[PDB]
RNA sequence: UAAAUUAUGGUCAAUUGUUAGUAUUCAUAUUAAUUUUUUUAAAUGUUUUAUCAUUUUAUAAAGGUUUAUUUUUGAAAGAUUUUUUGUAUAAAAUUUUAGGAAUAGUUAAUAAUAAUUUAUAAUUUUGAUUAGAUUGUUUUGUUAAUGCUAUUAGAUGGGUGUGGAAAAAUAAAAAAAA
C-alpha cells in the first residue's frame, strides 16, 4: 500500500493534500492555464504566476502574503478591547508563527472589558490561549477574571467558571473568592487603600 | 596505518642501499591501456591490470593526486542541501601552494565551486602559500580542504541560496546567476530535472552523525 | 527436545547403522570420472564405440639397464619350476 | 475494508488511495467567480441576544 | 499471511484499514508459544543444513584430489609425447 | 546482517522474522529502520461526539454577529479541553501544569510500567512552539535503571499516553541545569533494598495460568460446552 | 553494504550523495555534539598528563596566523578572563545548557558557557568555566594536578573552532586514550596506611536460605505492538540485541 | 516494486534470488500426472526453464505394484510402491553451501525418504501442539546436561572438519630416514 | 545530440578512491585524460632507471659520437633556433648552442682521484670494441622529453646501422662498467637510449625559467625529420666546453 | 612396395506407388498434417503495516527488427559482529527478396570541448542504405542417406529518472514476513 510508484518520488509522504495527481499533471497546458487562474483567482499577485517546478503545496512566501494581505473581519474596533483583538491577531497568529502569548497579554485584554460583547471576546480569546497555547495561569488571573465578570454583570460565568475551574487550568483559587461565590459569603476582596469590601452593592452595607 | 609506515621504512633502506647496478628497463614494464572490459579504469602508479606477481621496486612518486574537498549547494526538490565535491589534481612532487591553488582553479570544472577567492586548510589549520608539500609532510593519503571568502557566514539565510518553496524570487533574482539556471517556471519538457527526497526522508529529523530519538 | 530425543535414539539397536543418503555424499564434482556413452568426436553414438582407443589421450613414452637383469634364456632353466602344461607353453 | 478501497480505482487492489482526477476541480472553472466577500456593515450589528443582555443590565 | 484476530484494536479510522496491527496481551503471549515450536524444527533443520554442508565439502576435497592426481598424470604423459615428437620432428 | 534472529536458519519466510534487521534493508531509505512505535492513528482518533453537546467557535469567525453567549463560549472551552484530554495525556500538556515545565521530571507511559517492561525518561528540556500540544522534547532515557549519558529527543511526545508523576525535590529550576539519574549498576552501588531487577537479559516471566487455560481452551484440550 | 563505484551518473552532477554534516553555532547541536568530546577530555586530563592542555595565560598570534594556529587549540585557565577582540555571547537557551548536564553532574558543575565571536566573523571561541573542585579524584602527576582550581577556585576551558564546518573540525578526537584511575589501589599501596586495616576474605560465606523471588508477575493490560524479536527492534527499543529478548512485556 | 503488482502470483523480496526447491508439474488428467522435483528461483517466468539451477528430478504420486519383483510372501514388501527419482549431490550442494529453501511437498517427499525431518506442514491431529514453561526447562537442563568439552568436540565433528589425521596416519606420512 | 549520449573517452572510473564512498559519501571531479595521455603524445621517453645511490652525485664524463660541424643536423637544428627565436625570444637560454650537439651513448662519474688509470682502460676497451665495426649511419627524427620535459632530445628511430649501434653500445657497457667498477646511471645489463641534446633547463635556471620545457615551444617539430648523418668517430668526454669553445677532449677513437 | 591370427570383438545403413514410342525428378500411391461425421471458457478481492502515509510483491501477447538484444550484487539467499574482496555495459561468426545502387546530426583524433575544433573522414557491387517478408544459432515431417521441409514465447524512444535491476498498467496453476 505504498504509492512511491504511483506518484513521482518527489511528492512522498503528502498527506491531506487532495488530488496529487493533479500536480503530477500540472505540465500540461490546460492543466497549466487552470493552475494560473486559479492562483489569480486567489489574487494577490500582479504577474501570471504559477507554482513552483515540483511543489504540491503553495510556497511559503505566497501562502503567507496571501494570508496577511486577507482582508480581515470587525474592520471597525469600537472599544481598546477590540483594538487589541486586532493586534492580538495581527501578532501571535501570523503565519507560521513561532510565537507565543503570555498571562501579562491575557491580563491586558481581560482588564480592557466594558461592554457584554467585550467580555465575550476576551473569554473567548482566553480559552484559546488555554487550549491552543496551553499556557499557565498566574495568581491572579482568577482575580482579574472575577472583577471583569462583576464589572460586566455575568454572574453565572464566574459561577460555572468556579464550580469546574480544574478543567479551565485556574490552578489558584482563594478561599475568600471561592466562599463568595459559593453563596457564603457576600464579598470577595477589599480595597487596599480604600478598605472598602467590594462589591458596592456589598459596600452599601459597610460603607 | 601500517603500509604507509611499512612502504616508507623500505623506501629508505632502498635509498640507502648502495650496492645496486639499477633495474632493468627492458624487464620492468609499464601499464597497458587495452584490457578486457568496456571501462577505463585508473589504478596507482604501482598497480598493472595484468598480473604481477613480483614485487617491483619502490620509487618515489613524482605525481601526487591531491584531493581538495569544496561545499556545494546543490537544489534538492524539498531544499537546498549542502554535500561535498571532491576535486583531484597531480602536482609534482615539490609543488607550492600557489601552484597548488592554480591547478585546484583550473581543474576545478564547476561554475559554483570557484566563484571566490579560497584558502586550503588541513584539519582546520590554514596553509601557508609560500612553502611546498616538503614542510607539511603531505602524501597522497592527507585530507585537504578549502575555506571560501564566505562560507564563514553560511549559517545566515541571506547568504544561503534562497529556495522559491519558503523564498521569494523576484523578477530581478531569476535574471541572476544560479536562479537563471534553476527554472522556477514548470516548463513542458521540464529541462531542469534534479534529484528529488521527500521532506521525511531523514524523517522528523535531518541528517545528523548522532542520534536523537 | 534434542536431548531427549538423541537419549531415545541411542536406546534403539537398529540404530548406529550406516546410512548412505545421510552420512555422505558420494560425488560432489560436476563433470563424471569415467565417459559412459557419450558420442564420439567422429559423431559415433556411445554403443558404437569402446574406450581405450586412439581418441583417448595419449599415455606418453652404455650398458645394460634395469630391466635386462630380470630377463632370461629359456634354454636356461627357469627360476621356479612351474608345472607348465606342455600344449599350453606351445 | 475491501468495499473501501474498491472505489479509490486500484488496479490491482493493493489497499492504496488514488483519488479519482474530476473533468473540473478548480471552482473558478468549475463556474464560480471570486469568493463574495461577507456584508460587513451587517455582520458588524450586535446580536440581539446581546441587546437584550445588555439591556437586562442596565435594568 | 499475517493472522488478525477479531477482538483487535479496532482502527476508528475510515480513511484507512479497519483494523490494527497491535494485539491482546493474551495473543501476543500464545504466539510465542506457537513460534517457540517454529524454532524446535528450524535449529533441527539449520544444523542438518550446515552438517550437510560439511559433507558436501568433504567429498569435494576427496573427489577433487583424486581427479587433481589423474589429470596430472595425463598432462604429464601429453608433455612427454609431445617433448618426444618435438625430438622426431 | 547485524541482529540475525535464530541465527540465518530460513526453514520458513517467518523465520527470518517480520523485520530481517534493525538496520534498514536499503540503503536508501532510512527511515524504516526498526523502531519502537505506538498506534497513531488510535492515539490521534480523538473523541468527536463529545464535542456535540455545545458547539464551538472558530478562531477565524471573530465578527460580532457570530458571537456567542459568554456562558456558552467557557462551555466550549470546557468541551474542547475535555476533547483533548479525553484520549489520554501528552508531556506536552502535563508541562505546563507542572513547574518550571516539568524538567526533571520522570514520564512513563501506562504500557512502559506493565509486565517485565520498566522505561521512563526523565525530562530535560522543553520546546513549545505557537500550538500548546506541539513542539518537542528532550531527556534521558533510563531503561531497567541503565540511562543513556546524553540527551536525546523523545520519540512521540505528542500521542496522548503519556502519564507523571509530580515531585518537588526533582523539580530543575531555569537557572540551573537538570542532572543525569545515577545508573543503579555504575554510578550508585547496588542494593536490593534500594532498587530490585525485575528483568535481566535471559529472564522470561512465567506463563500466567489464565493465559494457559485460555490456550488449552482454544486448543480444545479441555473439555467446552455452550451454555 | 556500499562497494560500487561511481558509473550510472556522472560525476559532475552529485545525484544520490550524502549531504554534509555540518555544525552551526546558532543551533544549540554545537552544544549536543562538542559536550561529551568535553567531559571525555576533562576526564583524560585529571587522569594522565596531557600536553598543551594547560595555559599559564592567553595565547598571542598575530592576525595573519591567527585562522592557522588557534583553530584546534584547546586549554584551560585558572583564572576568568576572556580574550580580546571577541565579541561575548551568553548561553540563556535552557535547550543549549541541557547537553552539559552530564558535565555538570558527573563530572564537574559548569558557572558559565560563553561563546566568544571575532570582528571577522571567521573563528568561535567556547570558553566554558566550572566552579568547584572535580568530583572525580585528581592524580598528583596528572595536567589537573598543576591547577589550583582542583584540591579562584573556579577554572575555565577555551576552545578554538572555526565556524560553519564539519563535526570533524575540532580536534577532539584524539583526546580518548583511557588512562586508568589508581583510586582504589592508592588505599592498598604502600604510601597510604590502610594496607593493615583492609582484612581480605577468600572463603565465600556459606548459605543457608534461598535468594527472595521475584514478586507476583502480572501481565500487561494494555495492547502490544507486537514481538521484538520479529519487528526487530532492541528489547526496550533502546539497547540490546533482537536475539536475546529481554525486557519487554514477558 | 512495481507500479501494478501481478496479484494473481505475487512474492517476497522480489526477483531473482532465494532459490527455492518446488514441484512442478503441467495440470493434466490425474492418471498422467507426475511432478518434478527441481531448484529455481522464487520468481520464475512464463516458461520454467528460464530460472533452473538444478534438476532434483521426477516423482510419480501414484502407488504402483511392484512388478519389477518377484512375488513375495512379504506382506510390506507386497504394499504399494510410489517412486520417487532423486538427487542427493547437488540438492546437498544447494542445501547446505548455497542456502536454498524448500516448500512443504519436497520437504514431505525428502522427509519420506529420509534425508530431512519431517515438514512442519503434516501434523497428527490427534497430539495438540504444547506449551513450554521456563522453570519445567531449567529443570530438566539442570537434571541432564552435556559437558562443555565434549559439546564442542561434537559440535566441531558436525560443523567444521570431521575427517581428522590420528598419530598413526601422521606417523605414515612423516619423511623417512634418508631425508632427514 | 551531437553524438552518443554517454561518449567512450567519458567512462572512466578511478580506483584510486575507497569502492563504497564514489557513490554515495562523495562525487570525485578531475580531468583524468592528462594522465592518461601516451608517452607518444606527450613527448615522453622511458630513461634507464638510475639507483637512488648513482642518482646523487654529478657526472663527469660520457661516450658521444662526435660528428663534423658540417653535418646536416647541425644547420636543420639551426633552421630550428632561428624558426624558435623569430617566433618566442625568451626561449634562447634554454636553447643551446649549435655546436654544442653530439649523440650521447652513456654517462658516468669518473671520481677524479683515480681517474688517470681508468681512463685509459676505457679508451683501449672502446678502441678494441669498434676495430671491426664500420662508420654507422643513422636518420633522426622526432623530438623526446627527458626528466619530466628538462631535457628535450631529438629521437633516433630504429633504422640500418642502429641495431650495430645498440649491440656496440651493450658491448661497450659490458667491457666497462662490467668487468671494471665505474659508476654507470643505468644497468650494464640495460642498453642506453642514444640523443642529441637540443634544449635542456640547467637547475640553476630552473628558478627563473619555469619547472619545464612547454609543449607549445616543440609541438609544430614534434615529429620534423632532421635526416641521415653518418659517424665514423666516438669521444670519451668531459662537461667543459666554455674554455675551449668545443667538446672538451679526453679520449678519442677513430671509428 | 607384405601378406596375417593367438580369428564375426567397438552392439542392426538400407529404398516395395500397373506403367503405356523416346527425351525430362511433375496425374493416381505411403507416411505426417489440415478438411466432413458438431470433442475441446485465459476466474472474479494479492497481502501486511507505525493511518489520509510507509514497508514486500521486475518481462503476456501492442508497436516488424537479417552487419541487430548486450551489463551488476547495492535488495534477497546471507550465517558472532565489525570489516573486507571482486565487478559490468564490449565482442567474433552464421542473416532472407527473380530481374540490384548509392547511403548519412554522419568516421577518427581530442575532452568529462566543439549547435561554431582539427583531418586527404565513414558505409557499399565481397551486394550497402531505404522497401517487402519473417520474433535469430538444441525442438519437427519425410528418407537408407550428404538433403529437402518446420518450430516458439517474450527487450518497440525519452520526458523529477523510483529501484539492486524498468521488465512497471487485466489476463495463476507463482503460497507471498504466525
Ligand atoms: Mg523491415
Amino acid at each position: 500500500a505504498s504509492l512511491r510508484y504511483r506518484r513521482p518520488y518527489w511528492m512522498m509522504f503528502l498527506k491531506g493534500v487532495d488530488n496529487w495527481k493533479i500536480y503530477t499533471v500540472i505540465q500540461q497546458p490546460d492543466h497549466q492555464r487552470t493552475e494560473m487562474l486559479y492562483q489569480a483567482w486567489l489574487g494577490g499577485l500582479d504577474r501570471p504566476y504559477t507554482r513552483p517546478k515540483c511543489m504540491a503545496n503553495q510556497p511559503l512566501w505566497l501562502s503567507k502574503k496571501r494570508h496577511m494581505l486577507r482582508k480581515e473581519r470587525l474592520d471597525g474596533p469600537e472599544t481598546p478591547l477590540e483594538k487589541y483583538v486586532l493586534e492580538w491577531h495581527k501578532k501571535f497568529h501570523s503565519f507560521q508563527g513561532t510565537e507565543r502569548p503570555t498571562p501579562d497579554d491575557l491580563h491586558t485584554a481581560l482588564d480592557l472589558v466594558e461592554r457584554p460583547l467585550d467580555l465575550s471576546y476576551a473569554l473567548q480569546l482566553l480559552g484559546q490561549c488555554r487550549n491552543l497555547n496551553n499556557i499557565r495561569f498566574a495568581k491572579e488571573t482568577f482575580l482579574v477574571f472575577l472583577e471583569a465578570c462583576l464589572r460586566v454583570g455575568r454572574r453565572d460565568c464566574a459561577e460555572y467558571a468556579l464550580e469546574h475551574a480544574e478543567p479551565l487550568g485556574f490552578w489558584f483559587i482563594d478561599e475568600d473568592h471561592r466562599r463568595y461565590l459559593q453563596g457564603e459569603q457576600t464579598w470577595y476582596k477589599l480595597s487596599p487603600l480604600d478598605n472598602l469590601y467590594y462589591p458596592v452593592e456589598e459596600n452599601a452595607k459597610l460603607n | 596505518g601500517h603500509y604507509q609506515q611499512e612502504a616508507f621504512e623500505a623506501r629508505k633502506r632502498f635509498e640507502e642501499s648502495t650496492t645496486y647496478p639499477g633495474p632493468i628497463r627492458a624487464a620492468t614494464p609499464g601499464d597497458t591501456r587495452f584490457y578486457s572490459g568496456s571501462l577505463e579504469s585508473i589504478l596507482h602508479d604501482t598497480d598493472r591490470h595484468y598480473w604481477r606477481a613480483v614485487t617491483d621496486d619502490p620509487r618515489v612518486q613524482h605525481l601526487i593526486p591531491l584531493r581538495i574537498r569544496f561545499k556545494i549547494f546543490t537544489w534538492v526538490t524539498s531544499g537546498w542541501e549542502q554535500r561535498m565535491q571532491v576535486v583531484q589534481i597531480m602536482a609534482p612532487k615539490d609543488s607550492t601552494i600557489a601552484q597548488v591553488k592554480d591547478l585546484v582553479i583550473v581543474e576545478n570544472q564547476s561554475p559554483y565551486l570557484c566563484v571566490s577567492s579560497f584558502h586550503l586548510a588541513i584539519d582546520g589549520k590554514e596553509l601557508d602559500p609560500q612553502k611546498t608539500l616538503g614542510e607539511y609532510g603531505i602524501t597522497e593519503q592527507s585530507q585537504i580542504d578549502a575555506i571560501e571568502q564566505n562560507d564563514h557566514l553560511l549559517h545566515r539565510d541571506d547568504e544561503r541560496p534562497r529556495d522559491w518553496t519558503v523564498d521569494e524570487i523576484t523578477a530581478e533574482d531569476v535574471k541572476r546567476s544560479p536562479y537563471k539556471e534553476m527554472e522556477m517556471q514548470p516548463l513542458q519538457n521540464l529541462a531542469p530535472r534534479y534529484e528529488a527526497r521527500p521532506k521525511g526522508y531523514f524523517g522528523r529529523t535531518y541528517y545528523s552523525g548522532m542520534k536523537q530519538s | 527436545f534434542r536431548d531427549v530425543e538423541e537419549r531415545r535414539h541411542s536406546r534403539d539397536v537398529v540404530n548406529e547403522l550406516p546410512n548412505p543418503w545421510y552420512d555422505y555424499v558420494a560425488h560432489a564434482l560436476p563433470f563424471p570420472d569415467r565417459d559412459a556413452g557419450y558420442p564420439d568426436e567422429y559423431g559415433d553414438l556411445g554403443q558404437w564405440r569402446a574406450p581405450g582407443g586412439p581418441g583417448s589421450p595419449v599415455r606418453g613414452p652404455r650398458g645394460y639397464t634395469a630391466e635386462w637383469r630380470d630377463l632370461r634364456n629359456p634354454m636356461r632353466p627357469p627360476e621356479f619350476p612351474t608345472p607348465w602344461e606342455r600344449k599350453y607353453r606351445q | 475494508e475491501w468495499l473501501y478501497y474498491k472505489q479509490f480505482k486500484t488496479v490491482d487492489y493493493s489497499y492504496r488511495v488514488i483519488p479519482e482526477l474530476p473533468e473540473k476541480y478548480r471552482p473558478h472553472q468549475s463556474g464560480i467567480d471570486q469568493a463574495p466577500l461577507p456584508d460587513y456593515r451587517e455582520i458588524n450589528k450586535m446580536p440581539q441576544w446581546a441587546e437584550c443582555e445588555e439591556r437586562r443590565q442596565s435594568k | 499471511r499475517q493472522i488478525r484476530p477479531y477482538y483487535n484494536l479496532p482502527s476508528k479510522s475510515e480513511h484507512g484499514r479497519k483494523m490494527t496491527g497491535f494485539l491482546t496481551p493474551y495473543r501476543h503471549w500464545m504466539w510465542k508459544q506457537n513460534e517457540l515450536w517454529r524454532n524446535v524444527h528450524e535449529a533441527q533443520f539449520e544444523h542438518l543444513r550446515r552438517v550437510y554442508k560439511r559433507q558436501w565439502l568433504e567429498s569435494f576435497r576427496v573427489n577433487a584430489d583424486e581427479y587433481i592426481y589423474k589429470y596430472n598424470i595425463t598432462k604429464a604423459a601429453q608433455l612427454a609425447q609431445w617433448e618426444c615428437e618435438m625430438k622426431e620432428q | 546482517r547485524a541482529d540475525p534472529l535464530n541465527g540465518g536458519s530460513s526453514m520458513t519466510l517467518g523465520s527470518k522474522g517480520s523485520k530481517l534487521s534493525p538496520e534498514p534493508h536499503r540503503r536508501r531509505m532510512p527511515w524504516t529502520a526498526a523502531k519502537e512505535y505506538v498506534p497513531g492513528v488510535v492515539l490521534n482518533a480523538r473523541d468527536k461526539m463529545v464535542l456535540d453537546g455545545v458547539q464551538l467557535l472558530d478562531i477565524e469567525s471573530i465578527d460580532r454577529a457570530s458571537q456567542l453567549d459568554p456562558l456558552e463560549v467557557l462551555r466550549a472551552v470546557v468541551a474542547t479541553r475535555e476533547y483533548n484530554i479525553s484520549t489520554g495525556k501528552n508531556i506536552f500538556q502535563l508541562a505546563s501544569q507542572a513547574t518550571y515545565n516539568g524538567r526533571g521530571q520522570r514520564f512513563y507511559r501506562k504500557e512502559w510500567q506493565e509486565g517485565t517492561y520498566d522505561k521512563y525518561v526523565t525530562l530535560s528540556a522543553i520546546d513549545f512552539d505557537r500550538d500548546g500540544n506541539k513542539g518537542t522534547a528532550y531527556g534521558y532515557i533510563t531503561f531497567h535503571g541503565e540511562t543513556t549519558t546524553r540527551p536525546v529527543q523523545v520519540d512521540f511526545a505528542d500521542v496522548p499516553g503519556w502519564y507523571m508523576d509530580f515531585v518537588e525535590e526533582r523539580a530543575v529550576p531555569f537557572t540551573g541545569i537538570v542532572p543525569p539519574p545515577p545508573s543503579i549498576g555504575t554510578d550508585v552501588p547496588v542494593d536490593p533494598h534500594s532498587y530490585r531487577l525485575k528483568a535481566y537479559p535471559y529472564y522470561d516471566a512465567p506463563n500466567p495460568p489464565e493465559f494457559v487455560e485460555r490456550l488449552l481452551k482454544d486448543r480444545g484440550v479441555l473439555p467446552d460446552t455452550p451454555t | 553494504r556500499r562497494f560500487r563505484y561511481n558509473t550510472k551518473f556522472p560525476a559532475l552532477v552529485s545525484y544520490n550523495k550524502l549531504p554534509w554534516e555540518v555544525v552551526n553555532h546558532e543551533t544549540p547541536q554545537f552544544h549536543m555534539h562538542v559536550a561529551p568530546h568535553y567531559e571525555q577530555l576533562l576526564t583524560l586530563a585529571a587522569s594522565s598528563p596531557v600536553p598543551h592542555i594547560i595555559g599559564s595565560k592567553h595565547i598571542d598570534v598575530p592576525r595573519e596566523h591567527r585562522l592557522r594556529l588557534l583553530p584546534g587549540m584547546l586549554y584551560l585557565l585558572d583564572g576568568d578572563t576572556l580574550p580580546g577582540e571577541f565579541t561575548i555571547n551568553r548561553v540563556l537557551d535552557p535547550t543549549a545548557l541541557q547537553y552539559y548536564g552530564r558535565l555538570s553532574s558527573q563530572i564537574v558543575t559548569v558557572e558559565a558557557v560563553r561563546m566568544l565571536v571575532p570582528d571577522d566573523l571567521r573563528l568561535l571561541c567556547n570558553c566554558i568555566t566550572f566552579k568547584g573542585p572535580l568530583h572525580l579524584p585528581v592524580a598528583p602527576y596528572a595536567s589537573l594536578a598543576s591547577l589550583r582550581g582542583a584540591s579562584s577556585n573556579c577554572f575555565t576551558l577555551y576552545h578554538f573552532v572555526r565556524p560553519n564546518r564539519p563535526p570533524k573540525e575540532l580536534q577532539l578526537e584524539k583526546y580518548y586514550i583511557h588512562a586508568p584511575c589508581v583510586a582504589p589501589l592508592s588505599e592498598f599501596a604502600s604510601n597510604s596506611d590502610e594496607r593493615g586495616n583492609w582484612r581480605p576474605r577468600l572463603q565465600a560465606p556459606k548459605r543457608t536460605r534461598r535468594a527472595t523471588p521475584l514478586p507476583a508477575y502480572r501481565p500487561p493490560q494494555s495492547y502490544l505492538m507486537g514481538l521484538a524479536e520479529r519487528l526487530a527492534v532492541v528489547p526496550g527499543g533502546c539497547f540490546g540485541r533482537r536475539s536475546l529478548m529481554w525486557g519487554h512485556w514477558f | 516494486a512495481r507500479a501494478v503488482i501481478k496479484r494473481r502470483s505475487p512474492q517476497l523480496w522480489g526477483a531473482p534470488g532465494a532459490p527455492i526447491i518446488r514441484m512442478r508439474g503441467h495440470h493434466v488428467v490425474w492418471k498422467f500426472q507426475s511432478y518434478d522435483l527441481v531448484v529455481e528461483h522464487t520468481h520464475k517466468r512464463r516458461n520454467s526453464d528460464i530460472r533452473l539451477l538444478h534438476y532434483l528430478g521426477k516423482h510419480c504420486p501414484h502407488p504402483q505394484k511392484s512388478l519389477w519383483s518377484p512375488d513375495t510372501p512379504v506382506a510390506q514388501d507386497r504394499h504399494l510402491f510410489m517412486l520417487t527419482t532423486v538427487d542427493i549431490d547437488a540438492f546437498k550442494y544447494w542445501f547446505g553451501v548455497k542456502r536454498c529453501r524448500l516448500s512443504m511437498k519436497p520437504w514431505a517427499l525428502l522427509a519420506k525418504a529420509g534425508l530431512l525431518p519431517p515438514s512442519l506442514t503434516q501434523n497428527s491431529k490427534i497430539m495438540p501442539k504444547p506449551l513450554f514453561d521456563k522453570e519445567s526447562l531449567m529443570r530438566y537442563y539442570l537434571a541432564n546436561r552435556k559437558d562443555e568439552d565434549v559439546m564442542a568436540r561434537e559440535k566441531y565433528l558436525n560443523y567444521e572438519n570431521s575427517m581428522v589425521k590420528t598419530e598413526e596416519e601422521r606417523a605414515a606420512e612423516r619423511p623417512v630416514a634418508p631425508y632427514l | 545530440e551531437r553524438g552518443l549520449y554517454f561518449p567512450i573517452n567519458h567512462r572512466i572510473v578511478d580506483h584510486r578512491i575507497a569502492p563504497g564512498v564514489t557513490v554515495e559519501e562523495t562525487d570525485v571531479q578531475s580531468r583524468y585524460r592528462r594522465e592518461l595521455r601516451t608517452n607518444f603524445a606527450t613527448g615522453e621517453t622511458r630513461q634507464t632507471i638510475a639507483p637512488p645511490w648513482s642518482a646523487r652525485e654529478r657526472p663527469t664524463h660520457f661516450f658521444s659520437l662526435r660528428l663534423p660541424s658540417r653535418n646536416s643536423v647541425t644547420l636543420r637544428v639551426k633552421e630550428m633556433h632561428n624558426h624558435l627565436l623569430f617566433s618566442h625570444q625568451q626561449c634562447a637560454p634554454m636553447l643551446v648552442s649549435p655546436t654544442k650537439l653530439h649523440i650521447t651513448l652513456g654517462v658516468m662519474t669518473i671520481p677524479e682521484n683515480s681517474r688517470e688509470e681508468l681512463v685509459k682502460n676505457i679508451q683501449q676497451s672502446m678502441s678494441e670494441t669498434f676495430a671491426c665495426v664500420q662508420p654507422l649511419q643513422l636518420r633522426f627524427r622526432g623530438l623526446g622529453t627527458f626528466d619530466f620535459g628538462r631535457v628535450l632530445f631529438i629521437r633516433v628511430v630504429p633504422e640500418a646501422d642502429f641495431g650495430r649501434l645498440e649491440r656496440a653500445v651493450c658491448d661497450i657497457r659490458r667491457r666497462v662498467g662490467g668487468v671494471l667498477g665505474v659508476d654507470l646511471k643505468g644497468n650494464p645489463h640495460d642498453s642506453y637510449v642514444p640523443h642529441v641534446t637540443v634544449a635542456k633547463i640547467r637547475p640553476n635556471q630552473r628558478q627563473q625559467l619555469g619547472d619545464t620545457i612547454p609543449q607549445s615551444l616543440w609541438a609544430d617539430y614534434q615529429h620534423h625529420d632532421f635526416g641521415d648523418v653518418t659517424l665514423s668517430t666516438v669521444d670519451l668526454c668531459r662537461m667543459k666546453g666554455s674554455p675551449d669553445g668545443y667538446y672538451h677532449t679526453e679520449g678519442a677513437v677513430h671509428l
